[PDB]
């Protein structure tokens, strides 16, 4: 019941590297030992681009060509919150302990996201936008 | 203001197919050309369903309880209709031509007479949701040799017998384990067995054939089975049966003969009650109730319906419409009146809700062409090709004075001043605008200046100057007052017809031969702006057309134009399938309307199906009238090139889809157009679609829905019970957060009941705010239903505004009194 | 998960999925039974008209399909359906928890294999009976006997002998007994496909190598072999028409045709089905006819024929290659964007990542036709820009269609992937029309809509420019510049007067269309992802990044409603036919339904799949969802047009005997109530242990004890009760009793009575407070009186409103 799978990240559970995250528009945390899909969160409509685990509870799912990051709660099985870039999310990196997230945008933009799991508040806009532009313009 | 939906079709009271009453004798089901009309006899109202069929209807029934309506075409299109809800549930296609659908008296399963096949299907469930394939064929009985023409159940569901044009009349059961109980056939007649029946006791069998014969079959001895105990012949000499019914609980035969005669009998006795000459024209369908005290005939030679009592010599309705001959249509200033003229001469007077010709005037001898109302809808006139304009009033319903010319000349169109002296008529022959006084029958003025016919005329509602349309492509505006007798031409460049003025009378809509409607100034001479119709008109290609509709010049103009009651919209209609709603100042059409979607109507289809285009000829243009079983239907009287002539059969063609007359209602912006099919009504009276709620109940069911949080449905289950303890339970049970959510979703059926419950209970109640939110939410919810029917809520609303002023506004006046004393005593000062 | 407003009707737009379909005969003629997930379909073969569908969605996906004459046997997870006419007549639930792999029908038996390498046997209850219902036994295949069960077939003239083939070898059983009557030796290759033969004793096997083996059982010998270079075989079939011909279907999409007498291939069909979706999934010659029905995993089902042979003298040598016959196709990929095409709910446009349109017909499943992508010969004369290897148009993100002037010019505008323009199509000609419509500021088309007069197509760039092209000559009219971000949804009003646009800047711009002026500019908070307009009622809705749909009035030039309530990116959303509702679906796997006059989510459907596109029909009947998996279009019946349902705000919580009833005193504390009993007490009053209890309520600063006997005090005694108030300097009992009244209005019950007591204070001590006006002790308590008092103008706002509406509604 995963016929298309193009993104993968394994969890930092310790020495136990079981229950990793596979995704293509739909994500499954799946055990290595019991060979079963354990948790199934709906991903995005597009094929997924970025699949990053931040913390022990939260991981970012990213869509290709879409402007919406989704921060999913691991054990709760729901979205903790959403981030939304100014344009299509082209690349993703995150800090050590869910402090601030770097979004490389497809238009050419850098959106930073500051305390993404802080306290409606569920729609999280871009905090800072770091563009780069030449001397002449 | 834009959204107009189909409300009701009027007239053309029978074309083809079976007629039936409901469970109650109120509801009568008749086919129209492709639709089903329902006429409620005691509660005198009429109705026609929102949908149409694709060909002419040849089979019809409704449910036992009145829940499902089956209409079946000539071809075998079957349409499942929520009869109580007026919405279509399923389009099934039976691939054979069927003649009889009859539900069970159980209501559990219906059956169908298609070919030599009987098909017995389970009923689909109404309270269940609509499925892809709801229909389940229970059984199929094919023991017959020719086409099965008639069919009945027993009064028990467990016995069904059908009869064919083959000699046989055969009984079976629903269930095969009840096969061995009775499964046999009847024979021994002479001819088409046209109706075979069970008696009310399930022991006597009546079998009636085309030749004029009945056998009384009975399971009797010389094991032993099923002899004829007697025969019965009415001895119709050359006349033969067309249609036959049998009401069993009073043992009554209704017969329909080819000579238009009809007989009644008492079947263990076979005694002639009475013979009625229904006319020259044969009874094409008979019908009885379960009470069996009304009879229903339809002559498809004329197109008439007739409900008449057998016991008392008394009709209920003798309705006789005229196809292709709906020439004029007229809204009164009152929105309760409608006038239809004809080529036969009959000018009928309709109510919009209760669709009945309340009046008629059968005093014109020829075609009546144009009808306008004047002076608050009192007087109503009728110009004709009968050579006259005959006046009519709506109180005495009489002719006032037949205004005549000199040389007895036909009159094309009619225009009436609101100041009720001036009536102008334009002629198709004489092309001189004759002005008649209403008080004096002399002509006031013979306005001359039309080279070729005067098409159409209208006065302003404001300056009452008239605008006539030549066929010399030229408007002539006449200002006949102030003792000038002055004229002005407006040159158009192409051939105008169907003139129509704004109510302001400073702008005019014109339809040229190009289809282009132009708007003309009247205070000035130039053209204001022109809206195009040759692009956005649905036209049809006939089966005998030899050119495609994209470059057909058949119907891409407009035979009637009307301004809206702001003057800001226009509905136009022509010889096409398309009715159009242009905005006046924005100059672009809002919505395009089909009048009718019928294959037997000629110019309906845009693209013809190439499987019917054979080697030489159409597949339908072959004369198929020569294969009828009946001599009269095999007789061809069609004169070759008759276009919109006298009768239907004499075109030697299909009827063209054409719409003659177009008008707006003043009030609710509803527009009615008299089509080829008849008068159609579009309106903005939305949610008059009747909607039954929560159809099968305990008090526990509503209270469990309170526990189930199904609070609007619990209010319905309470209001079907009508015990005020339950209404005060369910009333104070819902929270405030879904009060206007509930009240907007309340039907109009319990609307006087809920308004009276609020209007009575809130007078003695401490929950003044809570009751007030209900009246706020209801009056903001469905105040429009109280806008139309004011006398329906007049007892409830009286109690409501008793509670508002004496009970609530007294508390409010106490509040504002203490408030204003506070404002005074804290805003002012003291002394010493 | 259940919806109240809508319900599933069918998934429109599916032909097959790849599960090996079955063939059956009625008399002389043929039907075809294919699978679509949890729902199977039946076809005539001579027209590919749809005959039946499943009466129910199965709870899990169908794994196997067999078909005898009137009875089609479906096989999902543990249970096997015996269906007559697509209706569940008998469910046969197998006595394992193993999943049903394969199935076969012969004799009085049914035989179905599971993935525990064990086959179950189901006898008829009698040979007089027609469908098998008696459970006979379970036999198994242990790993000395065979491998994983690839198929069960019954070769003819084999009395109760069951032929179970594995990846390894072939077994034969007496299923009356249960005894293995023969085991074949292993074939050294991995056997992948079985097929019986119109010759005796022969089973054809296509392995994981390109090898087909004809195998006897009376010999037990592999009589002939057939090679294929480097292709994995999927299906085998035999043309039983009159020349011995063999069908080899790869999983590479290719169909290979052999004549075993000439020992030669006849023609190999290439790419009749998509390789990535399973290749050729199942191809089968119709028995005794020169017609082979092929089925792919690309939602497609084709027919091919051998033409009769041109060689009069030879016949069998000269063979016409197979030739395309009728086919029902679907979207191979799931559909990206759908819309309702016509006004009468007949046609739906569906575009996918398969890079094609499809014009489905919800009336009849066979009028569903794929649109053409064939360019008109360019009206300029200089030749067009594209690869000569003509690829399909890139997948579509937006759709736009008005049927006002259909077939006189183009009326379908489609915003393809990453193209600076957007092509136009005739809906009537089922073909892309002559004009393509650019952005003219070198950005991508990200949203389009057309004019209701059929003369204008509106095209919104990623850099903000909105071009108005004409559908007459492909000419532009005006190029509006308002947004500097991307446009993301455009519309025109129904009169073609005032046009709106929503952008990725957070701007909704109000322009006139006849005129050329920017009328209004509403600034919303998040950037605005989409725009849906309701022409009949002149509203327009928008999804934004604030997870919430704002419905904006175009007349009053402001928000009328905002529905907060979703949890994720709102994918698609749609008005009702009449503007009463909006159906929304988001990435939260919710499809919520909204009553916009109030603004509450009156039902939300929880789905297993994420709903990508929702589309309310222009008729009041149908709702179309497309999911992220699944290629069809789920059609939903709208029950509101049939009876009704409840409308509650019940979503976030998931996501009698005596026939009498005493009244509730106070429903919620916020509402105001009166005194139980007579209402006439106000008319009376307006026309010591007491002061001790008032003190003992004052020392609490809660006076709830006083109000009880204050209601219950006789009305003439109050004319001395307030006329003895003991206040000359301290004004305590004045302020004690006034704060008693203001605490009385706090619980809102007996609301009128504390006003009557206030006016009775004015009858008693208005001078005692008035000559000592400005005194900050009583002025504080009367300020407290006003603060408690100022809420209850909401019934004066109710009484005056409701009164005027009542008069205005009765008179007019």
């Amino acid at each position: 019941n995963c016929v298309q799978l193009n993104k993968l990240t394994i969890v930092p559970a310790g020495d136990s590297v079981a229950q990793l995250l596979v995704a293509s528009h739909s994500i499954s945390l799946i055990d290595i030992e019991e060979k079963k899909v354990v948790m199934t969160f709906p991903g995005h409509v597009s094929p997924v681009s970025t699949l990053q685990v931040i913390t022990n509870e939260f991981f970012i799912s990213g869509a290709e060509g879409d402007r919406f990051l989704n921060v999913y709660d691991i054990h709760s099985g729901m979205t903790k919150c959403v981030l939304v870039a100014e344009s299509d999310i082209k690349e993703l990196s995150h800090s050590g302990q869910a402090d601030s997230i770097a979004v490389t945008t497809e238009d050419g933009s850098l959106e930073i996201f500051v305390d993404p799991l802080v306290s409606g508040n569920k729609s999280k806009k871009s905090s800072k936008k770091i563009q780069i532009v030449s001397k002449d313009g | 203001k834009s959204d107009f939906k189909f409300s009701n079709l009027l007239g053309t009271v029978y074309r083809q197919g079976n007629i039936t009453f409901s469970d109650d004798g109120k509801q009568l089901l008749s086919p129209v050309g492709n639709r089903v009309s329902v006429f409620d006899l005691i509660n005198n109202k009429s109705f026609t369903f929102e949908y149409e069929h694709r060909k002419n209807i040849a089979a019809i029934d409704l449910n036992k309880q009145g829940t499902l309506l089956i209409s079946i075409d000539e071809d075998g299109r079957a349409i499942l209709v929520n009869f109580k809800a007026r919405n279509v549930l399923h389009h099934f296609n039976f691939k054979e031509k069927c003649s009889a659908v009859k539900f069970s008296p159980d209501g559990r399963l219906f059956a169908l007479a298609s070919g030599r096949f009987l098909q017995i299907w389970k009923t689909p469930d109404v309270n269940k949701d609509r499925q892809f394939a709801p229909f389940v064929r229970h059984r199929v009985h094919a023991g017959h040799f020719q086409d099965i023409t008639s069919l009945t159940w027993s009064q028990d569901s467990r016995f069904i017998l059908t009869t064919s044009k083959d000699l046989s009349a055969k009984i079976w059961s629903v269930d095969s384990e009840e096969k061995n109980l009775a499964a046999t056939t009847f024979n021994g007649h002479r001819d088409y067995v046209m109706g075979a029946f069970f008696s009310h006791d399930q022991e006597k069998i009546y079998t009636v054939s085309k030749d004029g014969a009945v056998f009384v079959w009975e399971f009797t001895k010389r094991k032993y089975s099923w002899r004829i105990t007697k025969k019965h012949f009415f001895y119709a000499n050359q006349a033969k049966v067309k249609c036959v019914t049998f009401h069993p609980a009073t043992r009554l035969l209704a017969v329909g003969f080819t000579s238009g005669e009809f007989r009644l009998y008492d079947l263990p006795d076979f005694t002639l009650i009475q013979q009625l000459s229904m006319g020259q024209n044969p009874v094409n369908t008979v019908s009885v109730n379960q009470t069996g005290e009304w009879l229903a005939f339809g002559s498809s030679k004329l197109g008439q319906l007739l409900v008449y009592e057998w016991q008392s010599e008394s009709y209920i309705l003798k309705q006789q419409g005229h196809f292709d001959s709906t020439n004029s249509l007229a809204y009164s200033p009152d929105g309760s009146r409608v006038v239809t003229a004809s080529e036969d001469g009959k000018i009928k007077v309709w109510d919009i809700t209760s669709g009945f010709c309340l009046a008629t005037f059968e005093e014109h001898t020829s075609s009546v062409t144009a009808v306008q109302f004047a002076k608050r809808g009192q007087v109503m006139f009728s110009s004709s090709l009968d050579g006259t304009v005959r006046a009519w009033d709506l109180i005495r319903y009489r002719n006032f004075r037949t205004f005549t010319g000199t040389e007895r000349i036909q009159f094309n169109c009619l225009a009436v001043d609101p100041s009720g002296e001036v009536v102008c008529a334009g002629s198709l022959d004489n092309f001189d605008i004759h002005v008649w006084s209403v008080q004096t029958g002399q002509l006031l003025d013979a306005l001359s200046g039309h080279e070729g016919p005067v098409s159409c005329l209208s006065f302003s509602q404001e300056n009452s100057v008239l605008a006539s349309a030549s066929w010399d492509k030229t408007i002539r505006i006449w200002s006949i007052f102030g003792r000038s007798q002055q004229v002005e031409p407006i040159e158009v460049y192409s051939d105008v017809l169907a003139l129509s003025m704004r109510p302001d009378g400073k702008e005019v809509a014109v339809s040229t031969l190009k289809g282009q409607i132009s708007i003309f100034n009247i205070e000035d001479a130039k053209q204001v702006g022109n809206i195009d119709c040759r692009k956005d008109i649905i036209s049809g290609r006939f089966n005998q057309d030899r050119f495609t509709a994209k470059n057909s010049e058949r119907s891409k103009f407009f035979t009637t134009i009307h301004y809206s009651f702001d003057g800001m919209a226009i509905v136009a209609g022509g010889n096409n399938n398309s009715i159009c709603l242009y905005d006046v100042p924005n100059e672009v059409l809002l919505k395009r309307f089909i009048v009718s979607r019928n294959m037997a109507l000629n110019g309906t289809l845009e693209f013809l199906n190439s499987k019917k285009m054979t080697e030489a000829g159409s597949l339908d243009l072959i004369d198929d009238a020569g294969e009828n079983s009946d001599l009269e239907d095999r007789i061809d009287n069609s004169l070759p090139g008759s276009q919109r002539g006298g009768d239907l059969s004499t075109r030697k063609m299909r009827p063209e889809v054409r719409v003659t007359s177009v008008q707006f209602s003043p009030t609710a912006n509803a527009f009615a157009a008299a089509s080829t099919e008849g008068l159609l009504i579009y309106s903005t009276n939305d949610t008059i679609l009747f909607d039954p709620f929560d159809l099968d109940v305990t008090p526990h069911s509503t209270v469990e829905a309170l526990r189930e949080k199904q609070f609007l449905n619990a209010l319905v289950m309470a209001f079907r019970l009508n015990e005020e303890y339950l209404i005060n339970k369910v009333y104070e049970a819902i929270p405030i957060k879904e009060i206007p959510l509930v009240a907007s979703n309340i039907p109009a059926i319990y609307l006087p009941r809920i308004l009276k419950f609020i209007g009575d209970f809130a007078i003695e109640s401490q929950h003044i705010e809570f009751n007030l939110i209900w009246i706020k939410a209801l009056l903001s919810a469905s105040g429009g239903y109280i806008n139309e029917h004011k006398y329906l809520f007049s007892t409830a609303m009286r109690s409501i505004q008793r509670f508002i002023v004496r009970v609530a506004k007294e508390v409010v006046n106490t509040t504002t009194d203490n408030k204003y004393t506070y404002r005074f005593l804290v805003s002012t000062d003291g002394s010493m | 998960k259940n919806s109240k407003i809508f319900s599933p009707f069918r998934i429109i737009g599916n032909v097959s999925n790849g599960v090996p379909f079955a063939t059956g005969t009625l008399g002389s003629t043929f039907y075809i039974v294919t699978c679509v997930g949890k729902t199977f379909q039946i076809y005539d073969a001579n027209t590919l008209h749809l005959l039946f569908v499943s009466e129910k969605e199965t709870p899990s996906s169908i794994v196997a399909l067999s078909a005898h004459f009137h009875y089609v046997y479906a096989a999902y997870e543990n249970k096997v359906g015996i269906y007559k006419r697509g209706i569940e007549e008998h469910l046969l639930e197998l006595e394992t928890d193993a999943n049903v792999e394969h199935l076969c029908i012969f004799g009085d038996y049914l035989c179905a294999s599971t993935d525990d390498n064990s086959i179950f046997i189901y006898k008829k209850s009698d040979p007089q009976d027609k469908y098998p219902s008696e459970f006979y036994t379970k036999l198994t295949v242990t790993e000395i006997q065979g491998g994983e069960i690839v198929s069960l077939q019954h070769l003819a003239t084999y009395l109760n002998k069951l032929t179970v083939v594995t990846k390894s070898n072939v077994l034969l059983f007496n299923v009356r007994t249960g005894k293995l009557v023969f085991t074949s030796n292993e074939f050294p290759d991995q056997i992948t496909t079985a097929e019986p033969a119109p010759v005796l004793d022969i089973i054809a096997l296509g392995t994981v190598t390109g090898e087909v083996i004809m195998f006897n059982m009376r010999k037990g010998k592999r009589i002939r072999t057939i090679k294929i270079p480097q292709s994995r075989i999927s299906s085998l079939s035999f043309r039983t028409d009159g020349s011995s011909h063999l069908s080899v279907g790869t999983s590479s999409g290719d169909l290979i045709f052999y004549d075993l007498d000439r020992r030669s291939r006849i023609h190999v069909l290439k790419n009749i089905h998509r390789e990535s979706y399973g290749g050729v999934t199942q191809a089968t010659f119709l028995n005794g006819q020169p017609i082979i029905v092929t089925s792919g995993g690309d939602n497609s089902l084709k027919e091919y024929v051998f033409d009769p042979s041109l060689s009069q003298g030879s016949g069998d040598v000269v063979v016409q290659p197979p030739r395309y016959l009728r086919s029902r196709g679907g979207h191979s990929q799931p559909p990206s964007y759908i819309a309702f095409a016509d006004s009468q709910s007949h046609f739906m446009l569906s575009a996918s990542k398969d890079r094609s349109l499809w014009s489905f017909s919800l009336r009849k499943d066979a009028q569903s036709q794929e649109m053409s992508q064939r360019l008109h010969k360019k009206q300029d004369g200089g030749r067009v820009g594209g690869s000569t290897i003509k690829s399909k148009f890139p997948e579509i993100v937006a759709l736009a269609i008005e049927n006002a002037r259909i077939g006189e010019w183009e009326n379908i505008i489609t915003a393809h992937k990453d193209e600076k323009f957007a092509r136009t199509w005739d809906m009537r000609n089922k073909r892309v029309g002559r004009w393509t419509f650019d952005t003219t500021d070198d950005g991508f088309v990200k949203s389009v809509a057309m004019s209701q007069c059929g003369n204008f197509g509106f095209i919104g760039s990623s850099n903000g420019s909105i071009t108005i092209y004409n559908m007459q000559s492909g000419i532009l009219r005006k190029k509006y510049k308002l947004h500097k971000r991307a446009v993301t949804g455009i519309s025109l009003d129904g009169m073609n007067r005032k046009m709106v646009s929503c952008g990725l800047d957070g701007i909704v711009g109000f322009y006139d269309f006849n005129k050329s002026t920017l009328l209004g500019k509403l600034k919303l908070d998040a950037p605005i992802t989409a725009m849906v307009y309701h022409r009949s009622s002149d509203l327009f809705a928008l999804a934004l990044d604030d997870l919430s749909i704002v419905v904006i009035d175009a007349v009053t030039q402001r928000v009328v409603r905002q529905l907060w309530g979703h949890s994720n990116r709102i994918t698609a959303f749609d008005f009702s036919p009449e503007g009463r509702w909006i159906v929304s679906a988001s990435l939260d796997s919710t499809i919520r339904t909204w009553d916009l006059p109030t603004g509450g989510c009156i039902d939300g459907i929880i789905v297993d799949n994420v709903a990508t596109n929702v589309k309310f029909s222009p008729n009041g009947d149908l709702l179309a969802t497309t999911h992220v998996t699944g290629n069809g279009i789920c059609i939903w019946t709208n029950r509101a047009q049939f009876k009704t349902v409840s409308t509650r705000t019940i979503d976030e919580s998931e996501f009698i005997d005596f026939n009498t009833y005493t009244s509730l005193e106070q429903i919620d504390k916020e509402l105001l109530t009166l005194s139980i009993g007579p209402r006439s007490k106000m008319n009376t009053l307006l026309h010591s242990h007491f002061t001790k209890q008032l003190r003992e309520g004052s020392q609490s600063k809660d006076y709830s004890s006083l109000l009880a006997t204050l209601i219950n005090f006789s009305p003439a005694a109050v004319d001395l009760e307030i006329r003895s108030l003991n206040s000359f300097e301290p004004f305590d009992e004045i302020v004690w009793f006034i704060d008693a009244l203001t605490q009385g209005l706090k619980s809102n019950k007996n609301f009128e009575l504390y006003e009557t007591f206030m006016s009775l204070l004015f009858k008693a001590h208005g001078d005692v407070i008035h000559a000592n006006n400005k005194n900050q002790d009583i002025a504080s308590a009367l300020q407290n009186w006003e603060d408690v008092h100022k809420k209850e103008d909401r019934l004066d706002d109710l009484v005056k409103f409701c009164m005027g509406v009542a008069a205005f509604v009765t008179t007019a």
